[PDB]
C-alpha cells in the first residue's frame, strides 16, 4: 500500500471509531467513514473550541438526564448579558432566531421572526458570545494568576465554557444549506444547534414531510463528522401547532392528512372574485391564478346554495355604508365563515375516521395510524370498506395539504428523528406539565435513553395559568423530571433589556444624576463586576499585553469618602461580642436583597462553615417628607445558647446607623418578638414601643443613646455587650 | 382632514400615478397605492443610485427593443473589470451568482452554483461594482475639470452608470426573503434582479426541480411590492428553467398539469417502491454502505 | 458649454452652502470648487443624515438659547434607543467604550483602546438608526389603522436619528477622517466626535501616560471631517474635545499654542529621563533579572549610559536597584512586576523633585523675585517668543524640555482646566460643539471652562460626559443637588449631556438581577418581569407586536394578494376599570359631569411605591394615593400609605377616597391599611371609615402612625355585583 492509500486507510478507521463511539449509540448515519474522509482534503483544520465544548456538553446533559435535573436558561441579548448568566452560576445559554431578528444588524432592518435574515446572521450573533466567554475566561485566568493560593481558594473561579445550543431555523434550504450554516456555527465555536420541521417563509403554520426533516438532520451530522465535531443536533417538531404540510409524500404524516363537493381552493377563488366583481377592487388576489371556467362554475354554485355569494352581498353593502375603507375586517368575517361552511358540508376527516365510520374498531384505530394511505387502503379493502376520501379536494391555493396537528402528530414526527437526533423538542405555546408527560412518555416508551427539550415562550402569560407562585417555582424541576435536560425562556434576555432601558430612561428624566447614583448603589449592595468596569472588560489583562510589547518602556506614571456605612463595623462589633462570650467563631456580616432585584433586604451573620448564626429580614419605607422607618417581618437568632446576650440588638444598632432609622416596625410579631423590644427598650435604643399583640410593634428610636453607642472609642458599646 | 390624513392621501395619489404611469403598463399589482404607502414610515429615505439608473436603463433598454437591437455583455469578476467593460463601451452590466459562488468570500468556502450562500452575498458582489462605478465616474469627472474645453471635445467621456441585472436566484425563500433580497440590491444602488422558477437547495445531467407558476408569480409581485415601497422602478426579470427540468415540487397549479407525466400501467408499483426495494435489496446481501432506505418507513406490502 | 454652466451652478449652490448662517464663524480650509471636484456626475443623496443633522442641530441651538439641555445615555442594543425615544428623550449618545465592551462575530470584547477597525462604531450605529427608522414605520402603519378620535388619544413618539457617534481620535490621517464620516453619513449618522489624542496610546488603571497630539493636527481632522460632510451635502454635527484636563504627554512641542504648557528641567546638570530609565533597567538586566531586557528597544551610548548612571548611583537608585534584585533572589526568581513598579514610582519621584520640573513662565517669574504681566505673556506666547521677551528683560532661566522626554520621545505638559481651554478655544472655530473630557462630575470646574469660552465666543454650544464609573456618593452633594446637575450643565451652555456607556450597565445589572432570579424562584421569575410589564404597561408586554408583526402581514397580504392561508380570557389583575364605573356612579350622584380616569403607576421609575391618580377630562389630578404594599412573613398583605390627597375642597368628605381605599384593599387582598405620618384630616377620615365599617379596628399614635385593620365581611358586601350596598355607601343612605 502507498503512502497516500495507507493515510486515507487510517483516517477512515479513526473516522470508523469515532462513528460506533458511545457517543453516537442508537443514531443512524446514511452515509459511511469513507463519504467523510472524502470530503476532508489534505491540509490539517481544528475546530477545537466547538470541539471540546460539544464533548464536556453532551457528557453533562447526559449526566442530568439520568440524575432527572435540568439546566433552566433564558437567551442572552448581548454578549454581557451572556457573561453574567455564567457568574450567577447558568451552566449552559440558548440563542434563538427571535432575538436575533429583533435585534438586526448593520445591513439587516429588526423586524419579526420570519427567519429571513441571511443564513449567516444567528452564527454572527453567536459569535460575538464565544469570543465574550473566551475573552472572560482570560481575563479570569489573567487575575488569578496574580492572586495568592489562598486567595485563589477565597475567591470563586466562574466556568466561561461556550455551552450554546443555537438556531438553525429549519436549515435555510436543501443540504448544501444546512452543511454551510452548520459550517457556520462551528466555525464560531458552537457545539449545539436546533433544526425544525417547518416550510421556510412561510412563518398558516406549513410543516415538511419527515424525509426531508430527516435529510436535514442527516445533513447536519455529516458536516459536523468532516469537522470531527461531536456537536449535539436538536429536532425539534411544530406539528403540535400545525394545521398544513407542503407535501403528502411521506407514509410518515398520510395517517395525519385530513381529506373530503367543489375543492377549497375552486370556493375560495371563486368568492375572492365575487367580491371583486360586486367592485371591492382591492381583493384582486385571484389574479394570481389561472383556474378554469368549469371550476369557477362549479365553485359559483356551491357558494350560492350555501349562501356564501349571500354573506359576500351584505359584507360589500356593509362595506359601502362605512364608506369604503380597509375591507381586512370584513373579509376575515366572511372567510371564517366560509371556512366553517365548507369543512362542514365536505366531511373533513382522516383516512382512519373515514374507514372507523363505515375486525375490532380499537385494532383499525391503531393500524391506521401506522399504516400509509396505499396501505390503510389495501386493508380497508380487504375488510370491505371502501368509503369516498379525497385530500387533493381540501389542498390549500398554494397547494398545502392538511394535517390533524396536536401532540399525536409531535410523537408521530419525533420519534421518526429520534434516531437521527440527540435531543427532541416539542414546540408549544402553553406552559402545561400535561401536554409535556404526554410527549415524554410517548418518547421515552420507545426511547429510554432520549434527552428532551422545553421552550418557555416570554409572551405566554403566567398568571392566567391558575399556578400558585410555588408551582410556578417548582415548573423548572417537574419538567427535569420528566427527561427534558435543557429549559429556555427563548427571548428572555430582549425582555429584560427592554424594561431596563424604559426604566433608566424614566428614572434619568425623573431624577436627573440620582438615576445613575441608585444605580451605583444598587451595584454596591449585590457588590456586581460592573461597580468596576474597567476591570470587568479586561484592562489589567490589556496594561500587562502593553508592558510586553513595549518592553515595560511605555509610559504609565505622571509628574506635576465613605458612601455607606460598612459591613466590617458591626463585623467588629461581632469581635467584641464573639470575646465577651469566648465563642471562637469568626462572624461575616452579609447584607443583600432576599431575592433578585427585591427592596426587601436580608442581612445575615455567618459563621467560619458559612451557616446562618443570625438573620433580619426587613426593608426600609420613607414617608411623605423622607423620614426612614425599617420595616422588620423576620428576625432570628437561630442558636438557642447565642439568645438573650444583645447579638440581635448589635445588629438593629447597624441597621439603624446604616439606614439613619427614626423608628422600627414589626410586622406580625412573635412573642419573643414582645419580649426583645421591651427589653430594648430599658437599654434605652428605643424611646417608646407600642404593642399590637399579634399584629404589629411600633418601636420610635432614641437618637441621643444610638450617637453615644456609635461614639468611636466604643466605652458605652463595651457595656452594653457585658451587660 | 387632519394634517395626517392628507399627507397619507397625497402620497396614495402619488404612488396610484406612479402605478399608472407608462413605465408598468400590462404589470398586474396584487395589492393597491394604499399597501404600499402603510410600509412607508414618516422619516424620508432616497435611493436615488437605483432609482435613477432603473429609469435610465428600462428607457434604454425599450429603445433598443424598438430598434431591434441589443446590449451583448458578460459577467465582470473584479470592480476593474466592471470599469473596464465601461470604458470598451458596453452599455450594461450582469452579475451572476456562479461567479459569487466560484469567488466566495471571507466566510463563505467558494464551491459549484448552489445559491448556498447567504442572500446577502450576490449584493455583497455588486455594491463593490456599484462603488467601483461611481467611483470611476467622481475620477474621470475630476480630471475633466482640469482639462481645457478643446481637450474635453478630443477625449472621450465614458459613462459609468451602474446599469446592472444582478442574480437573485430564487429568492431564497418566501416573500420575506425575496423582500430582504430585494432591498439589499436597491440599498447598494442595482436596478435590475432575476428571479428563476426553480426550488431552492435542488441543483445538482437531470434532477432539475421547478416550483408552481403561482409561487414564481408571488416572488416576482413580492419583489415589485419591495421596490414600489422605495420608490424605485427597477426592472424584474422572470427567468424559466423549463427548457431542460424533468421535475416538479408540486402538482397544484392548473398551468403545470398539462405537463405532468403519469404512468399508463397502472399494475405498475410506484417508482418510490421499486427503488427504495431494490437498495433494500443491495443492503440484505450485504452492502451496508447502501442504507438509504431507512430514510423511508415504507410497509411490507408496498416491499412486496 | 453645458459642461462649465453645471460645473458654475454646484459651485455657486455649495458657495451659498457655506455661507449660510449654519456656518456662521466657522472657518473652511478649502474652497466651494475644491468640494464640488469630488463629487463626480451622478447623483448621490444621504437623505436621512442630511435631513436629521438640520433638525437636529437647529434643535440644540433653541435649547442654548433656552439655557436647557438634553440628557441622555448611550444604549447598549437597538432596543434601547428605540426605548429611550418613547420615555421621550431626544438624542441618542453612541460611545467607543460600549463599542469595545460588545465586540462583534470578528472582534474580541476588550477595553476601550480604540483599538478595532474604523468601521466598528458606525456598524454599531446602523443598527441603531434602522431601529429607529424600523420603529417609526411599525408605529406609523399602526397609526394609519387608528381613528382620528385614537389618534389624539394615543401618543406618537420620535424617532428621528439624533444621534452623536464617537470618532475616536480620527483613526489616521485625514483619509482616515474622512473614510470614517463617510461610513457614518452612509448609515444615517448626523453627529461625531473627534478628540485631540494621539491613536494606539490609551493606558488602561494608571493616571498616567495620556498623550495629545498638536492643535494643529486636531484642526486638521475637524477640517478634514467638514471636508468629507461638504461633499457628501450633509450639514452634519461636529463635536471636538479635548483631553487636555487629565493629559500629561503630547507627542510634538511644534504647535506654538502648547509650548506655553510644556515642562521643562530648571537643573541642567541632570541627565535625561530616557537616559535614566534605560540605565535604571539595563542595571536590573546586568544585575541578572533577564525578564526586564526593554533596554535592547534602544541603541544608547556610553557616554549616555556613564553620565545616567552617575545620577542613579547619586540618588541611591542604583541602591534600590541591588535591595530589590536581592529581595527578588530571596523570594525564589518569580514576577518581578511588583518589585520593578516599587523602585520606578521612587526613580520618578527622585528625577521629577532633583530636575525641577515646570513651565517656561514659572521659570521666568522665579527669576523675577511685574509678576501677573508676565504670567499674561507667557500664557500667550511661544517658546521662541518667550524667551526673547525674557532676555529683554535680563532674565535667561536654565530650561530644558527635551530632557524631560519619555524614552517614546512624548514631551511632557500641564494639564488642566486651563489647557483644555487653549485647545478648546483653537478648535471652536472648527467645531459645532467643544467637549473638556471630565472624570469628576463639578459644575465649578463645568463653569471655568464655559465662562472661558463663552468669553470669546458666546454663541459656542457645549457638551458635558457623564463617567458611569464616578462615584456620585463620594461628592457629598444632596440627593437633590443630583437631581439638579444636569439642569445646571444646561444653564452654563453645555446642550447635549450624556451618560457614556449608561446601556453597558444597566444591561449587565439586568442580566444579572434575572439570572439569579431564575435560580431563585424558577418561572416565578417570568411572572414577576410580566407583572411589571403589566403595571406601567410597557410595549413590550406584546412582544410580537414591538418587533412590527402586524406590518408584516400586511406585506404577507400584498405579497400573496391575500391568498395565504391563516385559518385552521382569565383576569390577572382587578381593573381599573371597575373603579372607573364607581366614579361615575360617584360623579352621577354629586353630578360633576367629569369622565375620572384611574391611573396606577409606580411613583418613581422601578419602585414598589405605588401611585394610584384619579384624572379628569382636562388631564388633572383630581385625587391620588401613594402607597405601597408590604408581604409578612407568612405572605399576609398591608397597604403602607405615605400620602392621599382629595386637591379639590369641594370634592372632600363625599367619600371619594373611600371608593379609592375599597378598590385599593380589593385589588391588592389588604388586611390592614398602615398611615405614616398622618394629618389631622386623615385622623378624622380613618375614624368615620371605621364607623362605616370599612374598618373593624383602628390604633394612632397621634402624628405618627395609624393602623386600620380591615373588615372582610363588609369589603365582601360592598363589592357584590349587584352595587346595592354601594350605592348605599356613595349616597350616604
Ligand atoms: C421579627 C418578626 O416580625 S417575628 C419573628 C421573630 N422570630 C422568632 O421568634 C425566632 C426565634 N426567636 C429569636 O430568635 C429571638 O426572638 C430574636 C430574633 C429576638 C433573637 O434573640 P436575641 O438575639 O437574644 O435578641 P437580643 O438578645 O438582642 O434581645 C434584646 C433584649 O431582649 C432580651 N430577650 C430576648 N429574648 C428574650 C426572651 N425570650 N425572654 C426575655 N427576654 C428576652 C435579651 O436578653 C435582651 O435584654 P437583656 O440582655 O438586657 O436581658
Ligand atoms: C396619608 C398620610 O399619612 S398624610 C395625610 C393625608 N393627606 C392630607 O392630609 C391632605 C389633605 N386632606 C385631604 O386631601 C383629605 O381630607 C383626605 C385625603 C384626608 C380625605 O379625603 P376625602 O375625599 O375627604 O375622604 P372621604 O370623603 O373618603 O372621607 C371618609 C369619611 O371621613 C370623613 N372626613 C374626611 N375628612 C374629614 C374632616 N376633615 N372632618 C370630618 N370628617 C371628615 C368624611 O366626611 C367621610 O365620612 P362621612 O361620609 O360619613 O361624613
Amino acid at each position: 500500500h502507498t503512502p497516500f492509500e495507507q493515510d486515507f486507510e487510517k483516517d477512515v478507521a479513526a473516522t470508523q471509531r469515532y462513528f460506533d463511539s458511545s457517543r453516537f449509540a442508537g443514531i443512524i448515519r446514511l452515509y459511511t467513514a469513507r463519504q467523510v474522509v472524502e470530503q476532508r482534503g489534505t491540509i490539517p483544520v481544528d475546530h477545537i473550541v466547538a470541539r471540546e465544548a460539544a464533548g464536556a456538553f453532551y457528557e453533562r446533559l447526559r449526566e442530568l438526564f439520568a440524575a432527572r435535573k435540568s439546566i433552566t436558561t433564558f437567551g442572552p441579548y448581548s454578549p454581557g448579558q451572556a457573561v453574567s448568566m455564567k457568574r450567577m452560576g447558568i451552566e449552559a445559554i440558548y440563542l434563538g432566531g427571535w432575538a436575533t431578528s429583533a435585534k438586526g444588524s448593520s445591513t439587516e432592518d429588526p423586524g419579526p421572526d420570519l427567519a429571513s435574515y441571511p443564513l449567516s446572521q444567528v452564527p454572527d450573533d453567536a459569535a460575538v458570545l464565544v469570543r465574550a466567554l473566551l475573552t472572560a475566561d482570560r481575563n479570569q485566568h489573567y487575575l488569578r494568576l496574580q492572586m495568592s493560593e489562598r486567595q485563589r481558594a477565597a475567591t470563586p473561579a466562574y466556568d466561561f465554557r461556550p455551552f450554546i445550543i443555537a438556531d438553525a431555523d429549519t436549515g435555510h434550504g436543501g443540504d448544501p444549506h444546512v452543511r454551510n450554516l452548520i459550517r457556520r456555527f462551528v466555525e464560531v465555536g458552537v457545539p449545539g444547534y436546533h433544526i425544525e420541521d417547518q416550510r421556510p417563509g412561510t412563518k398558516g403554520k406549513v410543516l415538511v414531510p419527515s424525509d426531508e426533516q430527516i435529510k436535514r438532520l442527516n445533513a447536519a451530522r455529516f458536516q459536523l463528522d468532516i469537522m470531527r465535531v461531536p456537536g449535539i443536533i436538536v429536532a425539534r417538531t411544530d406539528a403540535e401547532a400545525a394545521n398544513l404540510i407542503d407535501s403528502r409524500a411521506d407514509e410518515r404524516d398520510q395517517p395525519f392528512l385530513l381529506g373530503a363537493v367543489p375543492s377549497y381552493k375552486s370556493c375560495f377563488l371563486a368568492m375572492v372574485r365575487r367580491f371583486y366583481e360586486l367592485g371591492v377592487k382591492e381583493l384582486n388576489g385571484h389574479l394570481l391564478y389561472a383556474l378554469g371556467d368549469s371550476e369557477y362554475a362549479a365553485a359559483g354554485g356551491w357558494l350560492e346554495r350555501q349562501g356564501i355569494f349571500g354573506l359576500v352581498s351584505d359584507a360589500v353593502n356593509a362595506w359601502r355604508e362605512d364608506g369604503q375603507q380597509s375591507i381586512d375586517g370584513i373579509f376575515d368575517q366572511v372567510e371564517s365563515r366560509f371556512v366553517a361552511a365548507w369543512e362542514d358540508d365536505a366531511g373533513l376527516m382522516t383516512y382512519g375516521e373515514a374507514v372507523a365510520d363505515v375486525m375490532a374498531p380499537e385494532e383499525w384505530r391503531a393500524f391506521a395510524a401506522r399504516a400509509s394511505l396505499h396501505a390503510a387502503r389495501a386493508k380497508a379493502k380487504e375488510l370491505g370498506a371502501d368509503p369516498p376520501w379525497d385530500c387533493e379536494l381540501a389542498k390549500t391555493p398554494e397547494g398545502y395539504y392538511q394535517i390533524r396537528g396536536g401532540i399525536p402528530y409531535a410523537i408521530a414526527k419525533s420519534l421518526a428523528a429520534a434516531p437521527f437526533a440527540d435531543i427532541l423538542w416539542m414546540e408549544t405555546k402553553t406552559a402545561d406539565l400535561a401536554d409535556a408527560r404526554q410527549f415524554a412518555e410517548a418518547i421515552h416508551a420507545e426511547f429510554p435513553d432520549q434527552m428532551l427539550a422545553y421552550n418557555l415562550s416570554p409572551s405566554f402569560n403566567w398568571d392566567t395559568t391558575g399556578m400558585t407562585d410555588e408551582e410556578m417555582r417548582r415548573f423548572p424541576e417537574e419538567l427535569g423530571k420528566m427527561g427534558f435536560v435543557f429549559n429556555f425562556i427563548t427571548y428572555g434576555g430582549h425582555q429584560i433589556d427592554g424594561v431596563a432601558a424604559e426604566e433608566f430612561a424614566t428614572a434619568l428624566r425623573q431624577d436627573g444624576m440620582l438615576a445613575l447614583a441608585r444605580l451605583q448603589r444598587k451595584m454596591r449592595l449585590v457588590e456586581s463586576p460592573y461597580r468596576t468596569p474597567q476591570t470587568l472588560v479586561g484592562g489589567p489583562r490589556s496594561d500587562a499585553a502593553l508592558a510586553a510589547s513595549s518592553g515595560r518602556t511605555a509610559t504609565t506614571k505622571a509628574m506635576g469618602v465613605q458612601t455607606e456605612v460598612p459591613r466590617k463595623l458591626l463585623e467588629e462589633w461581632l469581635a467584641m461580642w464573639s470575646g465577651h462570650y469566648q465563642l471562637k467563631d469568626k462572624l461575616r456580616v452579609q447584607l443583600r436583597p432576599q431575592r433578585a432585584g427585591s427592596e426587601v433586604l436580608e442581612l445575615g451573620i455567618h459563621g467560619e462553615s458559612d451557616d446562618k448564626l443570625a438573620n433580619v429580614i426587613f426593608q426600609p419605607i420613607q414617608d411623605r417628607r423622607g423620614r426612614t422607618i425599617l420595616l422588620v417581618r423576620d428576625q432570628n437568632t437561630f442558636g438557642a445558647e447565642l439568645r438573650q446576650k444583645r447579638l440581635m440588638t448589635l445588629i438593629h444598632l447597624w441597621l439603624v446607623h446604616r439606614f439613619k432609622a427614626q423608628a422600627v416596625h414589626y410586622v406580625t410579631p412573635t412573642d419573643d418578638n414582645l419580649y426583645q423590644t421591651s427589653k430594648m427598650k430599658s437599654h434605652g435604643i428605643f424611646t417608646e414601643v407600642n404593642q399590637e399583640v399579634g399584629e404589629i410593634i411600633v418601636a420610635e428610636v432614641n437618637h441621643p443613646r444610638i450617637a453615644e453607642l456609635l461614639t468611636p472609642d466604643r466605652v458605652a458599646l463595651r457595656k452594653l455587650i457585658t451587660k | 382632514h387632519t394634517p395626517f390624513e392628507q399627507d397619507f392621501e397625497k402620497d396614495v395619489a402619488a404612488t396610484q400615478r406612479y402605478f399608472d404611469s407608462s413605465r408598468f403598463a400590462g404589470i398586474i399589482r396584487l395589492y393597491t397605492a394604499r399597501q404600499v404607502v402603510e410600509q412607508r414610515g414618516t422619516i424620508p429615505v432616497d435611493h436615488i443610485v437605483a432609482r435613477e439608473a432603473a429609469g435610465a436603463f428600462y428607457e434604454r433598454l425599450r429603445e433598443l427593443f424598438a430598434a431591434r437591437k441589443s446590449i451583448t455583455t458578460f459577467g465582470p469578476y473584479s470592480p476593474g473589470q466592471a470599469v473596464s467593460m465601461k470604458r470598451m463601451g458596453i452599455e450594461a452590466i450582469y452579475l451572476g451568482g456562479w461567479a459569487t459562488s466560484a469567488k466566495g468570500s471571507s466566510t463563505e468556502d467558494p464551491g459549484p452554483d448552489l445559491a448556498s450562500y447567504p442572500l446577502s452575498q450576490v449584493p455583497d458582489d455588486a455594491a463593490v461594482l456599484v462603488r467601483a462605478l461611481l467611483t470611476a465616474d467622481r475620477n474621470q469627472h475630476y480630471l475633466r475639470l482640469q482639462m481645457s474645453e478643446r481637450q474635453r471635445a478630443a477625449t472621450p467621456a465614458y459613462d459609468f452608470r451602474p446599469f446592472i441585472i444582478a442574480d437573485a436566484d430564487t429568492g431564497h425563500g418566501g416573500d420575506p426573503h425575496v423582500r430582504n433580497l430585494i432591498r439589499r440590491f436597491v440599498e447598494v444602488g442595482v436596478p435590475g434582479y432575476h428571479i428563476e422558477d426553480q426550488r431552492p437547495g435542488t441543483k445538482k445531467q437531470g434532477g432539475k426541480v421547478l416550483v408552481p407558476s403561482d409561487e414564481q408569480i408571488k416572488r416576482l409581485n413580492a419583489a415589485r411590492f419591495q421596490l414600489d415601497i422605495m420608490r424605485v422602478p427597477g426592472i424584474i426579470v422572470a427567468r424559466t428553467d423549463a427548457e431542460a427540468a424533468n421535475l416538479i415540487d408540486s402538482r397544484a397549479d392548473e398551468r403545470d398539469q398539462p405537463f405532468l407525466l403519469g404512468a399508463t400501467k397502472l399494475d405498475v408499483p410506484s417508482y418510490k417502491s421499486c427503488f427504495l426495494a431494490m437498495v433494500r435489496r443491495f443492503y440484505e446481501l450485504g452492502v451496508k454502505e447502501l442504507n438509504g432506505h431507512l430514510l423511508y418507513a415504507l410497509g411490507d406490502s408496498e416491499y412486496a
